[PDB]
């Protein structure tokens, strides 16, 4: 008996509860679809429901805004100019941005959340997106653990970059092992000696990476770029091998990749004050590009100074550019020191690592290394030195750049 | 060991650091001073306080056992056959120094005890986290060990201050780093960790065997005509509470000592004038409310302020437990809030808390955790003003 | 789709519901036992008789104790279901209760139930002893304890406390077994059929007829204790009932 | 295993994170209630993963709030039920706790965060093991506080006291709300100088 | 007008004489690159360059159109650098008269003076450096204006100089200097002096402010408090009154004015009084057979807050206009803490020096302890005249809480307004770098 | 009356948040900052205040045993409305506040999402079955528990943001001292314990 009764007046009260909030939901939570402004253009403005994150909002329509960390909040290069709307900086947003931005409006995309009608100023590289599909050309390997890779473009033209810029490339699942990749007999042998062809990498699903151009904005028809090989740590053999660079290097000619438009914030200054390049690995993509525009497209007189931090003679590539470069014009000087000089190498220079010989030979006796711009590039290890060094030298942050990969 | 050298190095002769910029020049006062100077003002307190806690075991010793058998009660207990051996008597006919030296046998092993397993706690966190030893444990292990009854067991009195040195003060950072008062904070585990041992009528006396309730208690059991001491049978004055001749925790039953030690330390600046300020407009005001109301039931309400003051320890909690300066508020218009809610919040418990006697300790601790609060309202006032530029 | 959403809710609340209300309903009666049980296992230890386990524990407390249904205002046995009766919920309603006055409170408690239960211990077809429910507020929270009084009306063969909130070691001694056994013997009245038993502060003289040491460093709820049976004893309590029992 | 042993030490929720200590300052006063709670957690928390799992794609997200707090408290009252029928006397020393299951951060936690977004068979392990994690803590504390508290363990007499003509005098802050705290304080302490990388910065 | 009741006047021993005589001759001359706030130095010179009066030493890259001139011709004998190769200073090694000349009106005409004219005259000077914005201590911006410049014509500082002696040597300097400052700034210019009288202006613009108590009542970071109230968008400038006489002296003659009159004071001082020197002169030379026998620190500025003079930083400051000469307190006492202090100042009364009033004491540099936490004993509320709370405010300050502390009022003071809460610290602290650490941190986050 | 004592009974006399151990996730989690702490306290207190007078309807109406039906009890039917009927309160306020009180929403509407279903609430709830409280009694209660909670959480956090100067052993840092900062408070607010107000 008393079942019944329990039972009856369970259901009474869940469907008392849930009808309340229905028709509470109702007419209380207007669901007019969100219309968002896109840099003040009524075509660009964009009309959603409400729900979800500026992120999908945005790359719904033709807007693509960069993004690494995706829906997290994590990597920052998604910021957005919020004029008005989204409430108040979120307290995790501001580990990426500062104070001053946020006064300016600055705010991560991914991480706000839609909830009104909003305001937005967003730049020309995020409002327009030069998403291409270009034809893998090339793909030699310049290195041991480095690869040049040239792109043609698929709608003719050129790709519209600043020296120092990257391209977000995208590609879906595929499997690929490292037995597929061809190498150069020279770099073949020191693979030989680990044998990195027993690698296997299985991307399940698609992932989305940048890569930094390594073509000077005259050059048209080709896109030059330099890939390096991700692998697991040498000490840390559990882990899965590279996913993108390993997928890169798998193509060969003939082979499509979407490029998504470029991007980047890394340039030079319009100024009069000397440059002095240093790369390292992948870092060399950039650096050729702002050699060459202050070579020729700029026809730069100003004092250019290249160093590369480099472990053996068959590390280096590009050098015949770098000889001719430095002999045609004297305004631009290129050094190379080995950490490790091979037997046969023979190399009767500098040797050991920049973060001390470049000290030891320019900066020690040079009379203004702060008024100095620095373009550092390099894996981390050299970063945390040199930037010690030149911390050391008394170089302003503002002063000195730097694109870790 | 370099902590503990240095300490003792520094201990002895002043530092020769000198400065290394801004201000070349320094206040001659330090953190070594200002500890020095409270603990030299608690002393006339202590040295009362043993001659009191002699005094009132030997007339109850007298009281109860005569003749041999209170020849059998001394050679039974070390505290008693050691004063003798000294050159004390425990004839009625004893003097002050035999008073006082039966005092020091029940307070010396508390305070040794205390500043050793204090010290322990002190040292073995420094040493461990590479700091320099503090010199603010003095000041904590003799106030500790004045807020005790003469007959803790010793073990309890280590316990207890390595609660209060430990979790109130050293997981903080240390001295000036913590919001409790650590010294309450040791009594406040024993008050309600081993309630027997610190509270009753068995704690408040020397005297082996001998019950006997504490002014405080006795006025809540029939009032101001219930002030009785057993030992002597007289009855207990304003002047023998004041003057601190009855029974209780040696050092908090003399509110003239304290208030001779109070006055220099407060003179001094060391001690907020406004706390103490506070306390007693806190203790006033309320006291005063429970005059007015009455209760034919309850005998706390028709106690006067001025009972008030010198019975229990309201004097040793007012003057040298609730200025200290890290615990309390740190704003001035702060302080004298700080100060009222630990008045009013002492009378309460004294009055409406049938279950503590006294609630000086509790009226402290409690009112640490609104120190803070007392602070914000006082800052978040100031920077109103700021934001409207103070009505320039 | 508000077609689907009210199909999972409604099956889900239905499956849940039902099994909810069986264990509710199917298990009530298991509950109630378990209820009843702990209160007799405390009047079988009260009135000495050795009981361990629910089965030997209900057949000894059907067989041995007898309660019923006294009323204070006259002392009188009233009929009723007095094995199935709650005189803590009765002294909340005003009907089966009345509000007491600040002199006649004594004990502290807010009301006192018009008629309360006791249970008589019979070792044969006769009555032995009668333990009564008394009850008072000691420092923290209320006492309650079961009194067993001999036939005379005046001696108490025994004293439990079943539930009492106090501080371990100062209040709650009165758990302690010592203490308990300590009122044995005791007589409640004395020649003037008045309230007699005083609990001495410090240790009642050895063999007082109605002396009780007092718990040691614990006042208060020792206060409490002799507030209770000075209540309990008196006008308002179980007096008119024990005197009765001592003529009959 | 992993994933089993995962909330004990790596991701405790009351070392780690802050769900589960209203109960933990409570019925930790004893070994015998603690143990008891532990597994009306562990039962509560495995049940209701595995039927919201179950029920995960169809849940409305208008009511998948009600919905989960339904088969939460369902669950916690047929235990309920238990308890009172078998086990009363522990059922009258966990007091209202009981019920308050339903509103323990573990339970609805877990039935959001992984019971939401994973398989019923994995939701029912991972539920196990986030109550196993929380019984460690429980236990634990329940066996500091019982044996220093009153010399007793599972009601067991360990320590001789000296009311019973014993040893050992009962520590009377270990019975009261202070010590909980303290306990796990030092407890969390204990567990972040072994395993430095939840040291929060 | 208003008056300073919290404070504490330093009783040090040695004071000046208020008579104005001729100085050591300077031989080297130094300007000093970490004296400036957020100042990197673009040098314009190298050693063994010749430099003029006026020349440009160096730029400052963060502050664009900021010139650092020399104070005087002759050569730059070396650039000392430091850790980071700071700029420690750029010494230069008088020796001829030539200097730069720039346009001179009459002194009716400059109150009416265009603001950019007046602008572009002190920064090519390098007089501009003289201003310094209070939010932050850094010498204003070149497009940047304010709407209150505060002229601190007084000092209290311990052993400073009488504004009142100099001034009335330079009695037309000032009142001209004054007219400057009234065209130049947007609002008002407040004169914050002492009862004494002083020149004044007959522009409506400037106004004159009397202040009265003790030490704080004489800083200029305490003046904006009680006047103009500074926030992160009310940001008013500083200039002391020599500064003004230069820039009075600037517009008169056209040549930059380095003079200046700064107290040789200290209780090793021999004969300490004011002399005339030149700006950045070599303190060495300057305290050269004037300092009792032992080892002394020389610092440039009161001894609340001032500079240590030796090797790179051994000359005058930019914006100091005193020289105090301290010995060094190196000595250990045995229970030198527990003595009664007859010779020992303190704020609290816990000595028995503060029982006899009128003392003189003989400071040393010693810090009269070691390094403890802070323990406030209520010694911040009796030297810190402000509306705030100093002791939560210092708080925040050792806690490297930058928000909570521009809440308090951190951005309204300078390293300057915590030296006397430097001072009376128990545990010894060094609040002066403290909040120059927090202001670092705000400024570059903002 | 009997009803300011009541009042004062449920702030400090008898407190949810540290004689309860109710609510302590939250109350150990946004004891941060005293202004997000004083906006949960003011929240916790609008859904006490209003969660205990409906509830108290609702069982002496509904789950009040022998109150529909004679000789059938609905009390086992007592957690189910008790969470149900909070957790539909609390976001039908955040709901309105979202709608009709945009400032409010960011004030108080913020905090509900934590406040739904939260153990002070239903403790608070589940005392007052546990004594007979009337409606009158049942609202001042519930206002009454709240502000006593409110009181523990923004003092707590007036000490945490005290403690910015402090300099705690790593491993204490964050929840462990903070759990020992809590105990501390337990341990100032017993000084009410035996106060029958
Ligand atoms: C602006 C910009 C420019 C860049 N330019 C270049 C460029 O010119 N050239 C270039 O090579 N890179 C560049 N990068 C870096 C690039 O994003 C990738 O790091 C790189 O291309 C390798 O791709 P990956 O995803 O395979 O690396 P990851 O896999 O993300 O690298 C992680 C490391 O661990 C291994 N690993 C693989 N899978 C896993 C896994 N699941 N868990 C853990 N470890 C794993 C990888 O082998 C690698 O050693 C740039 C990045 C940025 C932001
Ligand atoms: C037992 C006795 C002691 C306890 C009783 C006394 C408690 C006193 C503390 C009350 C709580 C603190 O109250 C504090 O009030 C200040 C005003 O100064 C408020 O100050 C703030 O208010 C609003 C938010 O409401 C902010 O936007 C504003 O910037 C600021 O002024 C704080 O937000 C609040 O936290
Ligand atoms: C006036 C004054 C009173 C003090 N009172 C106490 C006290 O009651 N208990 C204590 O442990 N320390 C006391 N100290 C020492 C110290 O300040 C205290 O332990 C702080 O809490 C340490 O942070 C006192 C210090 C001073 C100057
Ligand atoms: S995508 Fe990384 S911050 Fe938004
Ligand atoms: S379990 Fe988290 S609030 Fe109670
Ligand atoms: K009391
Ligand atoms: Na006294």
């Amino acid at each position: 008996s008393t079942i019944i009764f329990g039972v009856v007046m369970f259901t009474l009260i869940i469907l008392a509860l849930v009808l309340v909030i229905l028709f509470a939901k109702s007419k209380l939570v207007p669901t007019g679809d969100i219309t968002i402004s896109i840099n003040g253009d009524p075509e660009k403005a964009i009309v959603t429901q409400p729900g979800g994150k500026l992120l999908t909002a945005l790359a719904g329509a033709g807007v693509f805004v960069s993004s690494a960390c995706g829906g997290g909040g994590s990597c920052g290069q998604c910021r957005v100019k919020i004029k008005s709307g989204g409430g108040d900086i979120l307290p995790t947003e501001l580990d990426h941005i500062s104070k001053g931005e946020a006064r300016e409006g600055e705010r991560l995309a991914c991480q706000v959340a839609v909830k009104a009608d909003m305001d937005l100023e967003l730049p020309e590289e995020i409002f327009g997106v030069k998403k291409w599909e270009c034809t893998v050309i090339s793909n030699d390997n310049k290195a041991t653990f480095i690869k040049e890779l040239k792109l043609a473009i698929p709608d003719g033209e050129s790709v519209p970059f600043r020296a120092g810029g990257y391209i977000q490339i995208e590609a879906p699942a595929h499997h690929v092992k490292y037995a597929d990749f061809d190498v150069p007999e020279k770099y073949r042998g020191d693979w030989d000696k680990f044998n990195l062809f027993r690698y296997e990498s299985k991307v399940d699903e698609p992932i989305i990476r940048a890569y930094s151009m390594a073509n000077y904005p005259e050059e048209f028809g080709i896109i030059m770029l330099n890939v390096r090989i991700a692998t697991p740590p040498p000490n840390n053999p559990n882990v899965p091998p590279g996913q993108m660079s390993s997928y890169i290097w798998s193509l060969k000619a003939g082979d499509k990749c979407t490029i998504s438009g470029p991007f980047g914030e890394f340039f030079a200054k319009d100024t009069d004050a000397e440059m002095v390049f240093i790369g390292g690995g992948a870092g060399m993509a950039p650096m050729r590009s702002h050699i060459f525009d202050q070579l020729k497209r700029l026809k730069s007189k100003r004092k250019m100074s290249y160093w590369y931090g480099a472990r053996s003679k068959r590390e280096m590539f590009y050098v015949e550019d770098f000889d001719g470069l430095a002999a045609e014009n004297d305004n631009f000087v290129w050094h190379c020191a080995l950490s490790d000089p091979q037997p046969e190498d023979n190399w009767t220079g500098y040797t050991g690592f920049i973060h001390n010989v470049l000290y030891e030979n320019y900066l020690k006796d040079h009379e203004a290394p702060e008024d100095c711009e620095y373009y550092m590039c390099g894996p981390p290890m050299m970063n945390a030195a040199v930037i010690n060094m030149l911390k050391n030298l008394g170089v302003e942050e503002e002063n000195i750049l730097l694109d870790d990969f | 060991w370099f902590a503990l050298y240095e300490a003792a190095a520094t201990l002895f002769y002043t530092p020769g650091l000198v400065t290394k910029r801004s201000s070349h020049v320094r206040d001659s006062v330090d953190l070594k001073r200002i500890m020095i100077m409270v603990w030299l003002a608690v002393f006339p307190a202590m040295f009362w306080g043993m001659y009191n806690a002699g005094g009132q075991a030997i007339a109850a010793l007298n009281h109860l056992y005569s003749g041999d058998q209170l020849a059998a009660i001394v050679a039974g207990n070390w505290h008693y056959w050691l004063t003798e051996m000294l050159g004390g008597t425990m004839s009625s006919d004893a003097g002050w120094g035999s008073k006082m030296l039966l005092g020091a046998t029940y307070f010396l092993p508390i305070y040794a005890t205390v500043f050793i397993v204090g010290g322990f706690w002190e040292v073995l966190f420094c040493m461990v986290r590479k700091h320099e030893v503090n010199e603010g444990f003095f000041v904590t292990s003799i106030l500790f060990a004045l807020i005790v009854p003469p007959t803790l067991p010793l073990w309890q009195a280590a316990l207890g201050i390595t609660f209060g040195v430990v979790v109130a003060k050293e997981v903080f950072g240390g001295t000036g780093r913590n919001f409790l008062n650590p010294a309450l904070a040791g009594r406040a585990f024993l008050f309600f960790a081993y309630p027997a041992q610190i509270s009753g009528d068995l704690v408040w006396t020397a005297a082996d065997g001998y019950s006997g309730a504490t002014a405080l208690s006795q006025w809540a059991q029939g009032g101001a005509g219930a002030l009785i001491n057993n030992a002597t049978g007289q009855t207990i004055t304003w002047m023998d509470a004041f003057i601190g001749n009855i029974p209780g925790s040696i050092g908090e039953v003399s509110t003239l000592a304290l208030m001779i030690g109070a006055a220099f330390i407060v003179y001094m600046g060391i001690a907020s004038w406004r706390i103490i300020g506070g306390v007693m407009i806190g203790m006033i005001l309320l006291s005063t409310l429970f005059n007015v109301i009455g209760s034919d039931t309850n005998a706390m309400f028709n106690m006067p302020w001025h009972w008030h003051l010198v019975l229990g320890g309201f004097a040793f909690g007012m003057f040298f437990m609730a200025t200290d300066p890290v615990s309390a508020s740190f704003t001035n218009s702060g302080k004298w809030a700080y100060g009222i809610l630990i008045g009013v919040m002492c009378v309460l418990i004294r009055v409406v808390n049938p279950a503590y006697p006294e609630g000086m300790m509790l009226a402290i601790l409690f009112a640490n955790l609104f120190a803070p609060l007392f602070d914000h309202v006082v800052v978040e006032r100031n920077i109103k003003r700021r934001l409207a530029r103070y009505g320039k | 789709s508000i077609k689907k959403t009210l199909f999972v809710v409604i099956a889900l609340s239905l499956v849940c519901s039902i099994i909810v209300s069986a264990a509710a309903v199917g298990l009530r009666d298991k509950q109630k036992e378990n209820a009843a049980l702990d209160k007799q296992s405390k009047i079988l230890q009260v009135a000495g008789i050795e009981a361990k386990g629910s089965k030997q524990i209900v057949e000894l407390f059907n067989k041995s104790i007898e309660p019923r249904l006294v009323d204070f205002n006259t002392g009188d046995f009233v009929e009723g279901d007095a094995a199935n009766y709650d005189q803590r919920k009765a002294a909340k309603e005003a009907s089966e209760s009345i509000k007491l006055t600040a002199e006649q409170d004594k004990a502290k408690i807010q009301r006192r139930a018009n008629v309360g239960v006791v249970y008589l211990v019979k070792d044969g077809d006769k009555t032995s002893k009668v333990i009564l429910p008394v009850h008072g507020n000691g420092l923290w929270s209320m006492m309650y304890a079961f009194v067993a009084v001999e036939t005379d009306g005046n001696t108490v063969s025994g004293l439990t406390y079943y539930e009492q909130g106090e501080t371990p070691g100062l209040g709650g001694e009165v758990e302690n077994p010592a203490w308990r056994a300590q009122w044995v013997g005791k007589k409640l009245f004395d020649e003037n059929h008045k309230p007699a038993i005083k609990i001495v502060k410090g240790g009642a003289p050895q063999g007082s007829e109605h002396g009780v040491d007092g718990l040691s460093g614990a006042t208060l709820t020792s206060n409490g204790v002799q507030n209770t049976f000075d209540f309990w004893l008196g006008d308002m309590g179980f007096g008119p009932f024990l005197t009765k029992v001592r003529d009959g | 295993k992993k994933s089993v042993l995962a909330p004990v030490l790596d991701n405790n929720p009351i070392a780690l994170q802050v769900l589960g200590v209203c109960s933990a300052l409570a019925v930790t006063t004893k070994l015998e209630t603690a143990f008891v709670m532990t597994l009306a957690v562990m039962f509560v928390t495995a049940l209701s993963n595995f039927f919201v799992s179950l029920i995960r794609n169809h849940i409305p997200n208008s009511v998948r709030i009600i919905v989960q707090m339904a088969i939460i408290a369902s669950l916690v009252i047929v235990v309920d039920q238990i308890l009172k029928a078998y086990l009363y006397d522990i059922s009258k020393q966990l007091s209202v706790f009981v019920g308050l299951i339903i509103t323990n951060c573990i339970v609805m936690g877990r039935a959001e965060a992984f019971a939401m977004k994973s398989e019923p068979i994995p939701s029912f392990i991972d539920g196990i093991g986030n109550g196993l994690g929380y019984g460690f803590v429980l236990m634990t504390v329940g066996f500091f506080r019982e044996l220093l508290g009153s010399g007793k363990l599972f009601g067991l007499e360990v320590l001789p006291l000296i009311s019973n003509g014993g040893w050992y005098q009962p520590n009377g802050l270990m019975l009261l709300a202070p010590s909980a705290f303290f306990l796990i304080g030092f407890m969390i302490w204990a567990i972040r100088t072994f395993k430095p990388e939840q040291v929060e910065a | 007008m208003i008056t300073i009741k919290k404070g504490l006047d330093l009783p040090i021993a040695g004071t000046p004489s208020q008579v104005i005589s001729d100085g050591k001759a300077i031989k080297k001359v130094a300007l000093l690159g970490e004296e400036y706030v957020g100042m990197r130095p673009t040098m314009h010179v190298r050693v063994g360059d010749e430099v003029k009066k006026a020349q440009i030493l160096f730029e400052d890259k963060k502050n664009p159109g900021v010139k650092f001139t020399s104070p005087v011709s002759g050569k730059v004998v070396e650039i000392n650098r430091g850790a980071k190769r700071v700029l420690q200073s750029v010494v230069i090694e008088v020796a001829g008269d030539d200097q730069v000349t720039f346009d001179k009106f009459e002194a009716n005409q400059l109150a009416s003076l265009n603001r950019d004219a007046i602008k572009t005259q002190l920064v090519e000077s390098g007089l501009w450096t003289a201003f310094r914005t209070r939010p932050f201590s850094k010498v204003p911006a070149i497009d940047s204006t304010s709407e209150a410049i505060f002229v601190t014509a007084m000092d209290t500082n311990p052993l400073a100089a009488e504004p009142t002696v100099v001034i009335n040597e330079q009695s037309e300097a000032f009142v001209a200097g004054l007219d400057v400052l009234s065209a130049l700034t947007t609002g008002k210019v407040y004169v914050c002096k002492k009862g004494t009288s002083l020149p004044r202006s007959q522009q409506p613009n400037v106004e004159e402010h009397v202040f009265d108590g003790p030490h704080p009542a004489g800083l200029a970071g305490t003046h904006m408090h009680f006047l103009y109230p500074v926030s992160a968008d009310h940001v008013a400038w500083s200039i002391n009154y020599q500064d003004v006489i230069a820039v009075g002296q600037l517009f008169l003659t056209g040549e930059l004015y380095t003079q200046r009159v700064v107290s040789l004071a200290g209780p090793v001082v021999n004969k300490p009084r004011l002399v005339r020197t030149v700006m950045g002169a070599s303190l060495e030379q300057l305290v050269d057979s004037e300092i009792m026998p032992g080892e002394v620190r020389i610092i440039s500025g009161s001894v609340l807050s001032g500079t240590k003079a030796t090797g790179p930083h051994a000359y005058l400051g930019r914006y100091h206009l005193q020289v105090s000469v301290l010995r060094e307190g190196r000595d250990k006492e045995l229970f030198g803490w527990a003595m009664p202090g007859k010779n020992k100042f303190s704020v609290t009364r816990s000595f028995l020096g503060h029982l006899f009033k009128g003392q003189v004491y003989n400071m040393t540099t010693t810090t009269n302890g070691s390094d403890r936490s802070m323990v406030p004993i209520g010694n911040y509320e009796k030297v810190m005249p402000l509306d705030m709370e100093p002791t939560l405010l210092l708080r925040d300050l050792c806690a490297g809480d930058s928000d909570s502390a521009v809440r308090l009022g951190a951005l309204e003071l300078d390293e300057e307004d915590l030296a006397l809460c430097t001072f009376v610290c128990p545990g010894k602290y060094e609040y002066g770098q403290l909040l120059r650490e927090c202001l670092d941190k705000i400024e570059k986050e903002g | 009356e009997h009803y300011i004592s009541l009042l004062v009974k449920s702030i400090f006399i008898e407190n949810m948040a540290l004689s309860f151990f109710l609510g302590m996730c939250t109350f150990l989690a946004v004891s941060k900052k005293v202004k997000t702490s004083f906006g949960l306290g003011i929240a916790v207190i609008v859904v006490l205040t209003i969660s205990v007078p409906v509830n108290n309807l609702v069982y002496n109406l509904v789950l009040k045993p022998d109150a529909l039906v004679e000789g059938v009890d609905l009390s086992f039917l007592n957690f189910i409305t008790f969470i149900g009927v909070i957790a539909a309160l609390v976001q039908i306020l955040e709901m309105i506040l979202d709608r009709f009180f945009p400032p409010l929403y960011n004030a108080l509407g913020i905090f509900l999402p934590l406040i739904t279903v939260n153990c002070a609430i239903f403790g608070g709830v589940s005392f007052m079955v546990q004594r007979d409280y009337s409606f009158a009694e049942s609202v001042v209660y519930g206002f009454g528990s709240g502000v006593g909670w409110m009181l523990a959480i923004v003092a707590l956090a007036g000490i945490r943001e005290k403690m910015k100067y402090s300099d705690v052993p790593p491993g204490l840092r964050g929840l462990g001292i903070t759990f020992i900062t809590a105990g501390l408070m337990a341990l100032g607010f017993m000084s009410f314990s035996g106060v029958q107000l």
